[PDB]
């Protein structure tokens, strides 16, 4: 299936995933397109951290979702 | 005839546990309340688990549990006694003659178990310092050697950043003195014991802590330099880098729907409470609000902070975080813990139209989810004094170079118009497979709100990637209005006119022979419905380079588990599927549940409630975060109360007149009525 990511430019991409795939599956299919390495990648759903370990049907994500880059401004 | 003290207490002798090695004893904090051994009343201890209870609340522990005997402390210099409930009756720890030895050694043996100058350095003065040092920042440090994050020394000659001593088996992987025995560089500093009034200076010379009068140029060699109350006016004391907390948990209980489900309805809440209430959710958010909007120097919310953080990998440490992280962590384990209750997330949840058009084709799909916050996109071209900051941080690198004091502060000016506009525009997507062109093509994606909460949460998303992959805060200055219409912004739906995108052997090895990849070869017969060769061929012609999922073939659980699922909320049935879609692993299966039940409900239907209103706003809060580092820095937040702002820092909590409402990082707006 397709899904979107948002980048922290603006630009959204899309990434071949399957519903079986881990976050750092994702993370990595990331790096692949972006170059942005997966130690760097924060990503949120639906008001939701997504965490290692977990794969995107455990959070049901579907075709064509969103997933958003967030960044740290850690005090 | 009233009943005597030793008839009591030979009644509950086998309710007297003595603790153990590995044994939390509650000795320092009420459960319920912020009541201390310090508070007049003191703190009663329960002598069979071992939790702490102040005078207002043993009562409860009494009540629920039929626990009699507590060891009551009072510290003003501490002055221990045993209390027996119902009456009150009081026995000292030498008032126990003439019970038999076995009792007294008991409780003796209970009692016992539960209550378990500088000069300055030598060479201060003839201290070399080596050339171009390194520009250590104000937190996050780790050991140069190892991996540790505490116990660091910051040795004062060459910059160096390594751990402390072992011994007892606490301590560091001794980096530090090695390097000092390799150098004979003797002092260092206790990286994080900096503050405007000294430091932890330890001399391994004179194997010492050390006096360092020339510390502050010290320091700077490496670039380290050193009114309201009542109700809802508390501070927050800072626990060690807590700020990120304390700013949330501000203007959480500063939201009427916080208020109620948690503080209005604390009672309930307490009387609802297991066991050991300090591992208790709902007791100690409660806990946290009473403490904030009644009469308490401020508060150490130590117990919401450990319970909150457990088990999470950077909210159990003592390190600098995230305001966002936080919020949504705080949100989803609110979420946890409201399934088939009052849930005081329904005042931020919203749901978010996005919209997908085939370019080509003009072809739209319209999809749905949740959220609770917005991510405000900061557009740098947009700044309006780009040349006015150029000149700005020539000037800073000059400053810097020449280590002279830096010019006053210039930040990109971005018109908020600007960010709403980038929130709002068409964007184009690239690589998007379109099934009505069966092609990979170009999507223009949308993002509308479906749905306007009662508090609107934005994030200023002030932050990108820097050259080797640093992340960059953007220090910018945005002004939030006071008065936000976001109606232009709502959602439309699908549209009448608008068309909807689609979705969803003998031959195999004549075709594999040929050259066609035999995954092509497989979708190929199965497309055509085995009508031969000639129709299979023609297909892997048009079809091969296709994605995968555009042509799909498909080609014992634990009882402690369900009920624990059942518990917060859910059938059995419901926690049956969880569990056997999450390889039997409990943590995954409640985020498959959370995630999965509005669409289990939907099969029920077959045979997520929002708040809505006008998108129409006022600023109610924001929380700040002041620093120019992505990875370090200090947070606070301003929230209007009573008509008037008010800054809330950790302990200091004053009105402001002048909000900086320009240099927020989260922002939160209240509906107009
Ligand atoms: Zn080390």
């Amino acid at each position: 299936m397709q899904i979107f990511v948002k980048t922290l430019t603006g630009k959204t991409i899309t990434l071949e995933v399957e519903p079986s795939d881990t976050i750092e599956n994702v993370k990595a299919k990331i790096q692949d397109k972006e170059g942005i390495p997966p130690d760097q990648q924060r990503l949120i759903f639906a008001g939701k951290q997504l965490e290692d370990g977990r794969t995107l049907s455990d959070y049901n994500i579907q075709k064509e979702s969103t997933l958003h880059l967030v960044l740290r401004l850690r005090g | 005839m009233a009943e005597l003290s030793e008839e009591a207490l030979l009644s509950v002798l086998p309710t007297i546990r003595v603790p153990k090695a590995g044994d939390r004893v509650h000795k320092d904090e009420c459960a319920f309340s912020f009541d201390t051994p310090e508070s007049e009343g003191g703190l009663y201890i329960c002598m069979n688990t071992f939790l702490g209870f102040g005078k207002q609340y043993v009562e409860r522990h009494f009540n629920k549990t039929g626990q009699r005997v507590y060891l009551h402390l009072r510290r003003t210099d501490e002055d221990v006694k045993i209390v027996i409930l119902p009456d009150y009756l009081e026995i000292a720890r030498d008032g126990l003659g003439g019970l038999p030895d076995i009792v007294r050694d008991r409780v003796t043996s209970a009692v016992e178990a539960l209550l378990s100058v500088r000069q300055v350095s030598k060479h201060a003065f003839s201290l070399k310092q080596l050339d171009n040092p390194a520009r250590i920042p104000p937190c996050g440090w780790k050991c140069s050697k190892c991996d540790m994050r505490e116990n660091l020394w910051l040795n004062l000659t060459d910059g160096s950043i390594l751990c402390g001593r072992r011994y007892d088996g606490s301590g560091g992987n001794n980096h530090a003195v090695e390097h000092y025995r390799e150098t004979g560089y003797p002092l260092a500093v206790k990286l994080g014991t900096i503050t405007p009034d000294g430091a932890d200076v330890y001399s391994y010379d004179e194997d010492d802590m050390v006096l360092d009068p020339s510390l502050a140029e010290h320091l700077s060699h490496f670039g380290i330099d050193m009114p309201l109350f009542g109700p809802g006016y508390t501070g927050i004391r800072n626990l060690g880098n807590s700020c990120y907390l304390n700013s949330v948990v501000q203007v959480l209980f500063s939201i009427p729907d916080f208020q109620r489900k948690y503080v209005d309805k604390l009672e309930k809440i307490f009387q609802n409470a297991p066991t050991d209430p300090t591992q208790d959710f709902s007791t100690q958010v409660a806990k946290l609000g009473h403490g904030l909007l009644s009469g308490e120097d401020g508060i150490a919310p130590r117990m919401f902070k450990a319970l909150i953080g457990k088990g999470h990998p950077e909210f159990s440490t003592n390190r600098q975080q995230d305001a966002q992280e936080f919020f949504l962590h705080l949100i989803n384990m609110v979420e946890r813990n409201c399934r088939s209750s009052e849930n005081p997330n329904e005042v931020f949840r919203f749901l978010v139209e996005e919209k997908i058009k085939c370019l080509a084709t003009e072809k739209v799909k319209y999809t749905q989810r949740v959220d609770y916050i917005m991510q405000l996109p900061v557009p740098m071209d947009a700044a309006l004094n780009k040349e006015e900051l150029l000149e700005y941080e020539e000037k800073k690198r000059q400053a810097e170079e020449e280590k002279m004091a830096l010019p006053e502060l210039v930040r990109a000016q971005v018109p908020f118009s600007s960010c709403l506009e980038a929130y709002g525009a068409p964007e184009q997507v690239d690589d998007f497979w379109s099934t009505a062109l069966q092609a990979k093509s170009v999507a223009v994606k949308t993002t509308r709100f479906a749905s306007f909460p009662d508090y609107l949460v934005i994030q200023i998303k002030k932050f990108t990637f820097g050259l080797d992959w640093v992340p960059k805060k953007l220090d910018v200055s945005i002004e939030m209005p006071e008065e936000l219409d976001i109606s232009q912004l709502r959602g439309t739906g699908l549209q009448p006119g608008e068309e909807e995108l689609p979705d969803i052997e003998s031959v195999i090895i004549q075709l594999v022979e040929m050259g066609f990849p035999m995954d092509a070869c497989r979708k190929a017969v199965y497309y055509t419905g085995n009508s031969g060769a000639e129709a299979a061929m023609n297909w892997v012609m048009s079809h091969m380079d296709d994605p995968d999922f555009a042509n799909p073939l498909i080609l014992p659980p634990p009882e402690d588990c369900v009920t624990t699922i059942v518990s917060m909320g859910f059938s059995r049935d419901q926690a049956l599927k969880a569990l056997r879609a999450t390889n039997n692993s409990l943590e995954r299966a409640v985020d498959w549940i959370f995630s999965h039940i509005d669409d289990l409900d939907a099969e029920a239907a077959m045979d997520p409630k929002v708040r809505d209103g006008p998108g129409k706003y006022q600023l109610f809060a924001f929380i700040s975060h002041m620093g120019t580092s992505t990875m370090c820095g200090h947070y606070v937040c301003h929230i209007k109360k009573e008509g008037r702002w008010v800054i809330y820092n950790d302990q200091k909590v004053c009105a402001s007149e002048k909000p900086p409402k320009d240099l927020g990082y989260i922002y939160f707006y209240q509906r107009v009525a």
